[PDB]
């Protein structure tokens, strides 16, 4: 997707300030708590009895340091999210069958989690800088089922 | 179907909430009008850019409305019916915008309530959303 | 909401479908596994080849459920709740999939009832299922 | 998007013996009573107080007539949908902001009146070719919000 000057330097003067081995966790611990069926993708994780079992079961936020590495990913190649995300595709979609939908709520829960982090700093017109990123993510994540 | 603990976690947020509720509405209609902008079509009328007495005073509205229907939890169908007629009768609001607002709701109070906005709660909180959602495009005929 | 008339018009529906309602299940299911492959992954143990007796099988009790819900459209939320308990807790569905299964069977209806389906019994055929659904994906803790 | 040869071939068949003056209609028709929201986008169509009033509504299926002309124009065209769909997706994205989900939705609604009017020559695998391309002729509509 294309993001204007103010949305890339809205974007990129942000995340410079997240901490990228704890948000991807708490993205992915919101995502298995808010949405329960998510955890059916994650029975080899453990205790996922209690939201703080999953807050603070170590396989999450190690699981969910990656995703955040692939969204990292995806900022830098913001013009090349489809090159950027194929393998990713083809794992998501191919092999795991994880239905779309579900890219587009983490991409959400990954914003609700940015704003609880930065407070008035997430701004409007930042989450709708962020609100394109997700989407043009999850768009990439789902080419293997257009 | 909520549950007893998801009334107590939405109860205590709007607790905090406290007197911001109208300005913490018209914040997330404009996140909402910045996010989505297909959501703008509805309020043509409406002058939307930042600062907008129209926006405030339409946030105002919509904290109110969600504020009657945790008051009356237990029966929001009853005390949203009049508000739902108005969505889908004469708005015709695609169903689906309420989940955009919806999620520009849980970052409003997100960007507000650091200590209230736990797993638990946003769990709890998006759930009395989508009820209220449910509700607002239950007369669609 | 269903309408006195969205009733009316589901009643007849399943009328005419008589005594093919399970085999018209089964149908529904293939439909489904053959365009949204993804909802394969919640039978796994299942053969789903075309005339699989599991599927036959299970057609009929989708079927079934259906049909109490219909027997008893007053209070869905009552007569599903069994039903709605294994679908969230113990299988874990994906919303998602209630409305790929609700569109196979509105596709499966129309393919076998030409005079049935008009416009206003697909509007009440459709709000019926996405109720069902509703009450089926209820139970998300 | 890609289908088989005997996805094609079973699309091809099917769609050559379509009314093209009358299935386009009867599917807007259809998504205009099944989802009334939509009628917003239709205020100078006259009457669509009942649905018997919008099935036999001539704006309807004057209109539903260039939307199928557009669906042939797509099956035309499978391996090349964005190119096909560019104008269409300005207008409909850009000047109309119709929601993306109602793209889906006259897709699904179109398997249904074709469901409705070839009976068992319907079968479950021409309708999985026929879903292909009814997501295919939605994102690429949706290209313009990408
Ligand atoms: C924005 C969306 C998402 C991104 C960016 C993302 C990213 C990732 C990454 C980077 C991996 C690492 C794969 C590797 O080891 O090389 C992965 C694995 C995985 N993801 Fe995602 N993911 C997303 C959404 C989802 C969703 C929503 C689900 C489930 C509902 C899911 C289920 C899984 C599973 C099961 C694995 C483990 C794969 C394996 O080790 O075999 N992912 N994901
Ligand atoms: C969280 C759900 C929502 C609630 C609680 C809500 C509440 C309200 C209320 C209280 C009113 C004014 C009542 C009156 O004056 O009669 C209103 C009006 C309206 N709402 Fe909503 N609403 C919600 C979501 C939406 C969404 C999804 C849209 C569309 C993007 C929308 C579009 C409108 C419009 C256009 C009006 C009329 C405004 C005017 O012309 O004065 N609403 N809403
Ligand atoms: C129209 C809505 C639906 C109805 C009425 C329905 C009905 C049923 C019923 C009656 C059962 C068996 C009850 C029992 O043995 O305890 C069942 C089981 C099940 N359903 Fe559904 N269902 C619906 C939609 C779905 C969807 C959306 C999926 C997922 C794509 C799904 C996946 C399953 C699975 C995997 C089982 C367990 C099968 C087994 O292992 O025996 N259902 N369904
Ligand atoms: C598969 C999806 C769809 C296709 C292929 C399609 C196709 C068309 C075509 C070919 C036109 C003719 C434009 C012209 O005169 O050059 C058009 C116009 C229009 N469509 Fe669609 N359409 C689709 C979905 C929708 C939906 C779902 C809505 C509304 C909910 C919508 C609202 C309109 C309106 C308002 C016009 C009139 C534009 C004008 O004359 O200014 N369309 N569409």
């Amino acid at each position: 997707v294309h993001l204007t000057p103010e949305e890339k330097s809205a974007v990129t003067a942000l995340w410079g300030k997240v901490n990228v081995d704890e948000v991807g966790g708490e993205a992915l611990g919101r995502l298995l708590v808010v949405y329960p069926w998510t955890q059916r993708f994650f029975e080899s994780f453990g205790d996922l009895s209690t939201p703080d079992a999953v807050m603070g079961n170590p396989k999450v936020k190690a699981h969910g340091k990656k995703v955040l590495g692939a969204f990292s990913d995806g900022l830098a190649h913001l013009d090349n999210l489809k090159g950027t995300f194929a393998t990713l595709s083809e794992l998501h979609c191919d092999k795991l069958h994880v239905d779309p939908e579900n890219f587009r709520l983490l991409g959400n829960v990954l914003v609700c989690v940015l704003a609880h982090h930065f407070g008035k700093e997430f701004t409007p017109p930042v989450q709708a800088a962020y609100q394109k990123v997700v989407a043009g993510v999850a768009n990439a994540l789902a080419h293997k089922y257009h | 179907v909520l549950s007893p603990a998801d009334k107590t976690n939405v109860k205590a947020a709007w607790g905090k909430v406290g007197a911001h509720a109208g300005e913490y509405g018209a914040e997330a209609l404009e996140r909402m009008f910045l996010s989505f902008p297909t959501t703008k079509t509805y309020f043509p009328h409406f002058d939307l850019s930042h600062g907008s007495a129209q926006v405030k005073g339409h946030g105002k509205k919509v904290a109110d409305a969600l504020t009657n229907a945790v008051a009356h939890v237990d029966d929001m169908p009853n005390a949203l019916s009049a508000l739902s007629d108005l969505h889908a009768h004469k708005l015709r609001v695609d169903p689906v915008n309420f989940k955009l607002l919806s999620h520009c709701l849980l970052v409003t109070l997100a960007a507000h309530l650091p200590a209230e906005f736990t797993p638990a709660v946003h769990a709890s909180l998006d759930k009395f959303l989508a009820s209220v959602s449910t509700v607002l495009t239950s007369k669609y005929r």
